[PDB]
This record gives structure tokens, sequence and C-alpha cells, in this order.
DNA sequence: TGGTTTTTATATGTTTTGTTATGTATTGTTTATT
DNA sequence: AATAAACAATACATAACAAAACATATAAAAACCA
């Protein structure tokens, strides 16, 4: 229960420890220091905000593997639930839903989505647009099916 | 202090109807009679707000004050203790 | 027992809250962090959805059907405009108000299992 | 050019045909049910309007049509040697006692001359109608929307009609199309007139939703129109349970809308729609054969195939190694009738008349069928306890049904029919990156015009100052880009004199700020409180 | 209460505003704007197919949609449907809702003439509007199903269209199968306009279009304090030459001390001051060419007998160095 | 069609009523003494 | 329990104003006879 043991400072050496294990690049690793320095002034509880930001960028920088492997999405949160020694996975998801709207009015994430080209983009411009030709996920998609196919049929023969 | 039929809610309205058209009460802000024709015709087109609040909340005011009731109501009636406060 | 639907039922139960309540007190006592006899006060828009989002069982966000039942309730003459019945849509200065007595509110509170007599405190 | 002038006119498929044979055929079942209730409503008023011979015969007959939609039209009998006319009075035509009389006398009078083959428009015609038109009079009053009218006008109106009761050649009949709440109506009128009303009253109910006699009917006629050629998934039908429960007045027009739009979705994207008639087997292609593979019940049964048959040489051969046996593996399961349709029709007529139960919803009856909760469905009457074994059906996990189904697995008709309106607007203005992809290099380093203040518009107080908001707005704009932008164009001359001014940046901000907050008034986001002062405004739009 | 105010702003004249505004709205985000416009172009066959079902199509979204509707209605749809039924193409009747001068009588007088006058409908013309359209509806229930008209209603929450007797008029039009109703609104409280009665007649469907357009035409009727300090800025440019001087002597000692009441001057000494420079003969000759400053509301008087200018401290020195000098 | 009357939208004025801020007066709180 | 005195905390009377009810006016829409 380290996340609920609040009011402790994560120094410049401390925060880069928290992101080099989750494989963050240098672009965001300075930005986490940059926006903690933004939020070291107006904070309420330092443990909750520092973890809520690191999950959604790893949701957006690893989505070339996350959309291509669904199993690693539990892997990245549980390895922090062991690192932060949390209660369960109930409270950690309550953080990442919270601060996501709290960072939606800022600048850099609107860059970090369109800089990383990561998203998928043409789905959202067809989901929010209300397209009849949008993907209906009663199906498994052809790529993930082929990922399922080549894994199983080579396991078969 | 003693056999008197206390009435309901749904019936006092029928008694309350005659009391306002016996002019013992007035509506709070109701100019009664216009002087001439075209001032009355300007009041006919005007849709009103007091009807848009319901019957039991039209703020009725008083025509005959409480203290004058003691002088007319005889002491033989049982409510004579209620004329004075 | 009134015909209107469930989200419209909670739409009525939030509109009765600003009978004896004023904007000076409501935001303190309903924080996320008696005029039962008296004539009702005057609303504005979005103070409803201020109270409606609070007292509903994050579980709801789409407000298209919530906006549907407002002018449904306007045709029932249970909540009416202060001004004439014409321009009340586009947000100019338009004040709103209920026209239902306390008892029909009290039955419709228990008809959706919601408790109202707690929040009326002289 | 002309857009400131108002209303100027100007005078400038193998798949879809199989929809066309299905759509109208369904709609013949729709409107034929629509005229049934139309004949129902027209019947039950007509017999009840007549044959009511009261003894006092100095009272009008009144009819309260509770639950009615203020649009219920009425026809009348001919009933020769007497004219029978209809007058309608819309609350728009109810300004006073005076014009409620005067328009209504006008409306019957032209109706009187047209059947007859100068006068005054008041009750003078009513007594002389025997002499002015020969035969007698029986008028009827279609009060359309009765609860919007100031009732003291209506109460003073009916006393005026009370004076017409002494001529004996005229008969009066009143139709009160309320929306609801009969108890509200006896509160508003004068009690002396309710006792005038209470002579021969009839509280006929007219509701589109009355014990679901048509709601369960129209969904039933939907099922046979799509019988055996499709399915209806569980997440689809609960949407039809939840959302249709939010509209009390007219379910039946809404169930036509959301079902037919759902059918429009299937024909527009699904390639296997052509195969619902087995004559179209010649249209088979490898592209059709490729897209059949990603069906979830297809691949899951293959996972069921390997574990059941640990010899997989047969299962590998019937995979894409062959193609003739591969489609023959598909058309084995092609003609699946799925008797959940027929089992519904088996049990629907049963409890309708065997146990004779009417308070039931066939859609959740179909939904509880889809999970197996039919046993926990019939419990609410405890009348199928002698019949729960013969009306029993376990829903089988059918195969290949995911190609012939309807479901809101994509959230499409959730979005395009019931849109989260101020949610989707507010999501469009905070993010703006998932809507928009020389001068575009400025766009990669500067937000669009409407959205850039919106992040500070969230971060502002309840009532805000105009200028300090602009002062905060000038913070978000960096200086070097604008002078790079204002000096981008050498061709124009009139802009370039402004471009060389040393105060151009602070002038171009207030120009651009007064194009955005100018454009936040037609959206109603910000209201200008206390006009001709406009130093402070009010923000009503909150995130939720 | 030290508040920064819009009066204390560096203001911008008429030609300076509108030209640099025209520069942004045609060069700010041009490349991604047509990049959006090509993306949504593939939805155009989907709208054509649903519109055969008589569905009242409604477009919401941020930004102006006026350009998008006129491309979608005129060029794309209206000849496409005429070719698919088998000759002049389908008549388009737009309704400019941002134009406040739309009435219910005039547009419906166009409608019955746009629609077929097969009978003497002027006989039923006698408020007969709902009466005349009811006789139109039941006849149209038994006609062959084909669209003959598509109408467009821009800015349906507009200042005249949002009136309630006009709204119900459009409601009865939408139930007819022969006409397709493609409209757009812009308000955030637009679904307050309809109950389940009207939407039953409407059967609306919704689609998002957000191109973040500047609303050029829709900004014209709207006004703010850009559109008095600026009002009397032009009257002084055409007067007598003496009024410039007697306002110059007015503006000096009224700014010798915001421009409020307290900096003002008494009438007697100001008569003597404008007698000192051989300008004012007496009180009447002073006041008569001071009523001209009064008639165009260019100066105020409150009570010494204080006449004071109602413009700000910053404004009067702008009036000093530019127009008086 | 065409004039005439009636209603509505827009615009401003009048009187009552209810809210808030603030400087000054009142009232409570503590401690020593009778 | 009462008195006194210094000090702090709260209430009160009114000033300044806002806003809603109450009221009128006129050009434009809108019915409406004709």
């Amino acid at each position: 229960s380290l996340l609920v043991k609040k009011y402790c400072k994560m120094t410049t050496e401390e925060i880069i420890r928290l992101c080099n294990d989750f494989e963050l690049p240098r672009e965001v690793a300075y930005k986490i220091v940059d926006e903690y320095n933004i939020n070291a002034s107006r904070l309420v509880c330092p443990w909750q905000l520092v973890c809520g930001l690191v999950l959604n960028c790893t949701f957006i920088v690893f989505n070339e593997r996350r959309r291509k492997d669904p199993r690693i999405d539990h892997f990245i949160v549980s390895k922090m639930c062991s690192l932060m020694l949390t209660s369960k996975v109930d409270d950690v998801i309550e953080c990442v839903k919270l601060v996501k709207e709290l960072i939606i009015g800022e600048k850099w994430f609107r860059d970090l989505q369109i800089r990383y080209d990561d998203f998928r983009y043409d789905e959202i411009i067809f989901r929010k647009l209300g397209s009849m030709l949008q993907t209906t996920n009663i199906l498994v998609t052809d790529d993930q099916y082929n990922i399922w196919k080549k894994r199983i049929e080579m396991d078969l023969a | 202090r003693i056999t008197i039929k206390l009435w309901l809610k749904k019936d006092v309205k029928n008694v309350w109807e005659n009391l306002v058209q016996l002019d013992f009460f007035t509506e709070k802000s109701a100019v009664g009679l216009r002087d001439n024709a075209t001032a009355a015709f300007y009041a006919s087109n005007y849709q009103f707000q007091g009807t848009m609040i319901p019957f039991d909340l039209r703020s009725y005011q008083m025509q005959i004050i409480l203290q004058e009731l003691r002088r007319i109501i005889p002491k033989s009636n049982m409510y004579y203790s209620w004329t004075q406060l | 027992t009134y015909d209107l639907s469930i989200i419209s039922k909670y739409l009525l139960i939030a509109s009765y809250i600003c009978s004896y309540l004023e904007p000076r007190y409501d935001a303190s006592i309903f924080s996320r962090k008696n005029p039962r006899y008296l004539q009702p006060s005057l609303f504005a828009i979005e103070r409803l959805l201020a109270i409606f989002q609070a007292i509903f069982p994050s579980l709801m966000k789409a407000n298209i059907e919530v906006f549907q039942n407002l002018s449904e309730l306007h045709t029932l003459k249970l909540i009416a405009t202060t001004m004439n019945k014409n321009i009340d849509y586009l947000s100019p200065k338009v004040r709103w108000k209920v026209n239902v007595p306390w008892e029909i509110i009290k039955e419709i509170s228990e008809s959706v299992h919601f408790n109202i007599s707690d929040y009326f405190s002289d | 050019a002309d857009a400131q002038r108002s209303h100027y006119t100007v005078y400038p498929e193998k798949r879809w045909e199989l929809y066309h044979q299905l759509h109208s055929h369904f709609h013949d079942q729709v409107d034929h049910i629509i005229d049934n209730i139309e004949a129902d409503l027209k019947a039950e008023i007509s017999d009840l309007l007549y044959s009511e011979t009261t003894q006092k015969r100095r009272c009008f007959n009144t009819i309260f049509l509770l639950g009615s939609d203020s649009t219920t039209k009425i026809e009348l009998k001919d009933e020769s040697s007497r004219y029978n006319v209809l007058i309608e009075l819309t609350p728009k035509e109810s300004p006073n006692v005076r014009m409620m009389l005067r328009r209504s006398m006008y409306k019957l009078y032209s109706a009187a001359d047209a059947e007859e083959h100068d006068v005054s428009y008041d009750l003078s015609l009513v007594e002389n109608f025997k002499r002015l038109f020969g035969k007698d009079l029986a008028m009827v009053f279609n009060f359309k929307d009765v609860d919007s009218i100031n009732f003291n006008t209506l109460d003073n109106f009916i006393i005026l009609l009370k004076s017409a009761f002494k001529y004996d050649h005229v008969k009066i009949s009143l139709i009160f199309n309320i929306n609801t709440n009969l108890s509200n109506i006896e509160k508003n009128l004068r009690q002396s007139t309710i006792r005038l009303l209470k002579r021969n009253y009839h509280k006929l109910d007219v509701s589109s939703n009355k014990g679901f006699k048509y709601g369960n009917q129209i969904f039933q006629s939907f099922l046979d129109t799509v019988d055996g050629k499709l399915n209806l998934s569980d997440r689809f039908v609960e949407f039809i349970l939840s959302k249709m429960a939010n509209n009390t007045n007219h379910n039946l027009q809404l169930l036509t809308k959301m079902l037919d739009y759902s059918l429009m979705s299937y024909f527009f994207q699904n390639a296997f729609s052509v195969f619902i008639d087995p004559v179209n087997v010649d249209f088979l292609n490898d592209d059709y054969l490729k897209i059949l593979s990603r069906c979830p019940t297809f691949m899951f049964f293959v996972e069921g195939l390997i574990k059941q048959h640990a010899p997989a040489d047969e299962i590998l051969s019937l995979l894409t190694n062959k193609n003739r046996g591969l489609e023959e593996f598909f058309v084995e399961f092609l003609v699946r009738e799925n008797p959940i349709n027929g089992h519904a029709k088996f049990v629907a007529r049963f409890l309708e008349e065997e146990l004779n139960i009417t308070n039931f919803n066939l859609i959740e009856l179909y939904h509880n069928l889809l999970i197996g909760k039919l046993d926990s469905y019939l419990d609410r009457w405890s009348a199928c306890k002698e019949y729960k074994d013969r009306l029993h059906f376990e829903p089988i996990d059918t195969i290949f049904q995911e190609l012939f189904t309807l479901d809101n697995r994509s959230g499409l008709l959730t979005q395009s029919i019931f849109p989260s309106y101020k949610s989707n607007i507010e999501d469009n203005l905070l993010s703006w990156e998932q809507v928009l992809p020389l001068s575009g290099d400025l766009d990669k380093i500067m937000a669009p015009v409407l959205g850039q203040l919106f992040k500070l518009y969230r971060e502002a107080n309840m009532t805000i100052n105009i200028y300090d908001f602009y002062i905060a707005f000038r913070e978000t704009l960096p200086k070097e880009e604008i002078l790079n932008f204002i000096r981008k164009d050498p061709s124009n001359t009139k802009l370039l004199e402004l471009a060389e001014t040393p105060d151009a940046f602070d002038k171009v901000a207030l120009i651009l700020f007064m194009q955005a907050i100018f454009a936040f008034e037609n959206m109603g986001l910000i209201k200008f409180q206390s006009t001709k002062s406009y130093d402070l405004v009010e923000k009503c739009v909150w995130r939720g | 209460k030290s508040r920064h105010t819009m009066s204390m702003a560096p203001d911008v004249t008429r030609e300076e505003f509108s030209l640099v505004s025209n520069f942004f709205n045609e060069n700010f985000q041009k490349r991604p704007r047509q990049k959006l416009f090509e993306i949504q172009k593939k939805m155009f066959p989907q709208y054509w197919f649903e519109l055969t079902q008589g569905f009242s199509l409604l477009f919401y979204g941020v930004g102006s949609k006026r350009n998008f509707l006129e491309e979608f209605a005129i060029d794309y749809l209206s000849p496409k449907i005429a070719y698919s039924q088998l000759v002049n193409s389908i008549p388009c009747l737009i309704l400019n809702g941002y134009n406040p001068s739309c009435n219910y009588r005039d547009v419906f007088k166009e409608i019955t003439d746009l629609l077929v006058p097969a009978e003497l409908t002027r006989s039923e013309t006698k408020n007969h509007v709902i009466l005349q359209i009811q006789k139109m509806i039941d006849f149209y229930k038994n006609q062959p199903l084909d669209i003959k008209l598509i109408l467009v209603v821009h800015n349906l929450d507009g200042p005249s269209i949002r009136k309630n007797t006009f709204q119900t008029m459009l409601s009865f039009l939408s139930v007819i199968r022969q006409i397709a109703i493609v409209a757009s609104t812009d308000h955030i409280y637009a679904p307050l306009l309809w109950d389940n009665m009207k939407a039953q007649n409407y059967n609306f469907v919704f689609h998002d279009i957000s191109n973040f357009e500047p609303s050029t035409v829709e900004s014209t009727f709207q006004d703010v304090m850009k559109m008095g300090a600026e009002g009397a800025k032009y009257v002084l440019q055409s007067l007598t030459v003496n009024s410039k001087k007697m306002y110059k002597l007015l503006i000096e000692t009224q700014m010798q001390n915001r421009g409020t009441q307290r900096t003002g001057v008494e009438l007697k000494l100001f008569n003597h001051l404008c007698a000192a420079d051989f300008i004012a003969s007496n009180e009447i000759a002073l006041r008569s060419m001071l009523r001209e400053f009064i008639e165009h509301k260019m100066a105020n008087i409150t009570k010494m007998e204080i006449i004071w200018v109602p413009y700000t401290y910053a404004e009067l020195e702008k009036l000093l160095k530019t127009v008086l000098n």
C-alpha cells in the first residue's frame, strides 16, 4: 500500500527510475519531470498523479504492441501493482480514468498523439463520424485472426 | 377541550369557490375593473401567470380584517374565542 | 400514479428540489467534495442537470433522452416558463418553475424508491 | 452572395435489391397494424358517442380520453335529417373567452353552408339554425391540448355553452383530449362546473401503450418477416428494452424506427447478406471465402475440433488447403431455421389465451429466451407452473449465426440515433486532434481558433471578466509565429502595412479573440449578462 | 473593484478587422480542412440510401456547416436522385434560419406552390395553415412513393425558426414520404426543442460534422460592441470648424483632471472660457451648438453644473491627437 | 388578391421586494476581587 | 453569585442595488373578412 502512503517527493533521480523500467523514451521522460514540475505546485496527493500519467502514455506509445497483443495490457499494470504494492487492480484503473480527463486540456498530449502517429486514427474519424462502414467488433479482425491462425496452425502442424 | 366533523381537502375547494366570489378575499395584484374599453381590451390579450400557478397557491389577500370580525360575530357562537387571536 | 418514464421521473424529482432552495445554499449542501407550503422559486437551465447528474443511480452520460423529456414535461404543464411560451429554447433570460404540489411528488418519490424527505429540512 | 436573402429556391446493386424485397413486405405488416388501432380508436368513440339516453336530457355528454396524444382524429356518422359538425380548438386559438367563441362559430358556419347548397358569428345562429339551415344540429368539440389552456377561460367558456340548453333542437358533445392526469383537471376548474360536468362522463382510455396489445404485436410481425434468415442478439434486444422504456407516449412509432434502421445497417456492410437465399450460391468467391474465416463461432469450433479430434489431418484438410470442401463445411450449417422464433410463437399465443395473461412484454420474453431465463420469466404470474416443462426450451449455442445477426457491438445506432450531444461537442473541443489531421506548419505548432481558449474556458470561474480572459488568451499565443504568419504573404499590400506595425501582435489577438467569443453565442455556451455593460459574462456549459 | 475592461483595449477599425479576419479564415488551417472534407465525402452514398426511407436527417457539430450542406444538397444529392428515378432535377428549397425574417405564412405559401396545386387549395385558404397541410397529408398517404422535393433548413435553432408555432409547422411536413428534410442546428440545447410528439413526426437521425468553420455569413447579423465612442467618432469629421475648437476646449479641461463625472466643468466658467477665446457669444449660442453634441449623445451632464464626456481616459486623448488634431 | 383588424415581438418604464456589504453598537469571554 | 474592566466576536441598521412583478407602446406578422 505504497500508493496510499501519500505526501512524499519523487526527485529527479527518483522519477527517472520510475520510467526507465517501463521503457519510456527521452522525449517523454523529460516531459514527466516537466509536468510534475508543473504539478508540484498545485498538487493534492503526489502518489496518485505520478502513476496516472505514466499509464496512459504507455497505453499510447506501446499501442503498436497493445493493439497487437491484448495480454500485455494486464502485464504493464500488474508489474506496477507489484512495484507500487497496490491493494488490487480496482484502485489503479480508478486513477488512470481520473487524470486522463485532467490532462486532456493540456498541450503535449495533443502533440504526443499526433507526433507518435499512434492512436487507430481512421477508426475514430469513422466512429465519431457515425459511419455505417465502421468496424463492428462482433468479429475478430483479420490481422488478429491471422495472428490467431498462424500461431495455431503452426502449433497444429 | 371537550364531536365536530372535520372536513377533507377535496371539499373545502367547493366552499373556497364561493368565498372568493363573495368578495371576502381578493387576488393579490388584480386590477378589478378597467375604466374604458380599450384599456380592458389590452388586458384581455394578456396571458396571465396566476392561473399558471395552481388553485391552492393563488396568493389571496383579505377584504375583511380579523379585528372587525369580533364586533359582528356574536359571543354565542363557539368560534368567538378565535375572533380575538 | 403518473405515466412518465423513469429518467423523466428523476427529472421531476430534481425539479421539486428548488422549491424552497436557493443558489446561495445548494452548491454547498450537495457537494461532490418550511417552504413545502410556500410558492416555488424560479429555475434556470442546467441547474437541473447539475442536480440530475448527482442524484441519479458516471453510470449515465448521454443526455439526448434527458432533453427529450423536458419539453415532454413542458407539454404536460408540470414545469412551465415564467415568460411567454415562445422563445424559451435558445438560452435567453428564461426562468423555469414547477407546478406540482407536494403529495404527487411524494408518491412519485417512492414510486422510484427515491427518498426526498431527508433533503427538506427546516 | 445571396445567403442573406432568406429561402431562395434553386433548380440545379446486387445486394440492395434483396433488401428491397424485404423492406416493403415488412412495411405492409406495419401500416396494416396501424390502421387496426386507427379503426379501433374510431370505433370506440363512435358507439359511445351515441345510444346514451339520459333522463334529465338537459346536460351535454362529456368524454375524457385519458392518455391521448392530442392528435386523435375522429369521423362522424351521417345521420340524416340532422347535420353533425366537428369543431377543433387548439390552445393556440384560445386567447380569451371572446375569440374562442368567435373563431369556433366561424368554423361551423362555413361547414354549414357547404352542406346547405351576412350573419353574425355568435350564438344567434345556434337558435335560428332550425330556420337558417332546416335540419337540427349536433356539434362536437375536439379540444386538442386541454391542459395548456388557462382553465378559467375554459370554465367561463362552458358556462356560455350552458345558456344554449333551452332551445331543444341542438345537441352538445364535448371531447376532452387530455394528455394525462385526470386528477390534475378536477383541481383546476371551478367546482360549480365539475358538478355541471359530472352528469354523464365516460373515462375511456386511449393509449398506444395499453397492456402492450400492439407493442408485443408489432415486434411479433417483425420476427416472421425476418424468420430464419437472421438472428437478434442479446445486447441488441436489451437496447430495445431500455431505450423504448424511456418513451412512454409512442413506443410503436419508435420501434419501427430503431428496427428498420438496424436492418439498414445489415444490408449496407455485410457481404453474406446475399446468401440468405440459397439460389445465390453461384456468387461465391475466394474474397467471400476469405472473409468467412474470421467469424468467431467459426474459429471457436475449430478449437472445438482439435480438442475433440486430436487427429487434425481431417481438420487441416477442411481448412484452406481445400476450398470445395471448405465451403461445403459452411453450407452444412447454412439452412439453420433457429426455432427460437417458432418457439416464441408457440408460447406467445399460449399464455395469451390458455392462461389468458396480457401484462407481458414479448421482447424481454424473447430476451429471456436468449439466455435461458424463460423459467424465471413465467414466475411472475405463477400460472405456467403446470406448463413450464412443455413451454420449456434451452437456448442452444447455435453455430454460424454471427454472420446472420443484428447487434450493437459497434455502438453505431447507440451513437447515430441517441447521440451524447453535449458530450460529443465537449469532446470535440478539448481534444480536436482526432477530428483534424506554407501555413500548415503553423497548425502543427498552434491550435485551431475555437478550441484554444476552451482549455482556459474550463479553467475559468463561474462569472468571468472579459479582458483578463483575453490577457490569459494572449499567454497561449507565442509571438514569433504570428509575425512569421503575418509576413508570410508578399502579394497582398493592404495586409502588409498592418504586418509591419510594431503593435500588430496585440491587435491581431483582439481581432482573433473577437471572432471566437463572437462565435460562442450562437452555440449558447456563454451568455452576455446585463447588456450594454458586458464587462462580465456567464458560462452555463459544464462538463456534465 | 479594479477590473480590466474592454474599454481599456487597443481597438481596431472597420477595414482593419475584416481584412485580417479574412486572411485567417482562408489561410489558417486550410490543408487539414479539405483533408477532413475528403474523409467525410465517402459518407455521401450512405446518406443517399437512408434518405429514401423518408428520414429527417439532422446535422449537429461544432463549427459552421453552411458550406457543407450546400455542397451536399445541391451538387451531390439533387441530381443523383433524379438520375436514379429514371427533365429538370429536384427543386431545392433552402431556409436560411440565421436570417431572422422568416415567417410561417410566407415560406408555406412557397411550399404549396412548390408542391402540386392539383386542387383548388385556395378555397381552403380562409389560421388555416395546419388545416391546409392536413388536407395535403392524407392525400399524400396514397400517392406513389418518390421524392419530388428536398428542403434545407440551415441553423434550425435560429431566431425565427425556433419559435414554437413555426416548429410544429415543420413537424407535420416531415411525416410526408415525398419530401426529404436535411437540416442543421448549432445550439448546445437544440434537443430541448423537441418532445416525443414531434420526434414521432420527425424520426430524426444524427451525424457529426465538425470542420471548425468561421461562419462568415452567420457572423454578419450578430453584433458586439465592435458593431458612443466609435459612434460620435464620425460625426465630428463632418461639422463646422468652430465645433471642433469648442470641443477641443471642452476636452482639455475635462481631461485636465476613466473619464467620469468628476473631471467635468461648470456651465458658467465654460461659457466664460469659450468667451475667452472669442468663440461663445453667450449662453444661447453656446447651448444651441452644444445641443448638437447632445442630440448625437456625445456629452453628458449631471449635478456645480457639471458637463462631462462619457468616454474613457484613454479614449479622449485618442480623440485629441487624431481627429481634433 | 386586398384592406383591415388583431396578435406578437421588441422596447422601455414603474413599483415592490429581497440580497449583500459595511461601519458602528452590542454582547460574550476571561481574569481579578468582593 | 456579583462587579468591573479590557478585549474580541457578532449582530444590526441602513445604503446600494438587483431583479421580478406590473405596465404601456408601436412596428411587424398574422389572421381574416371580403
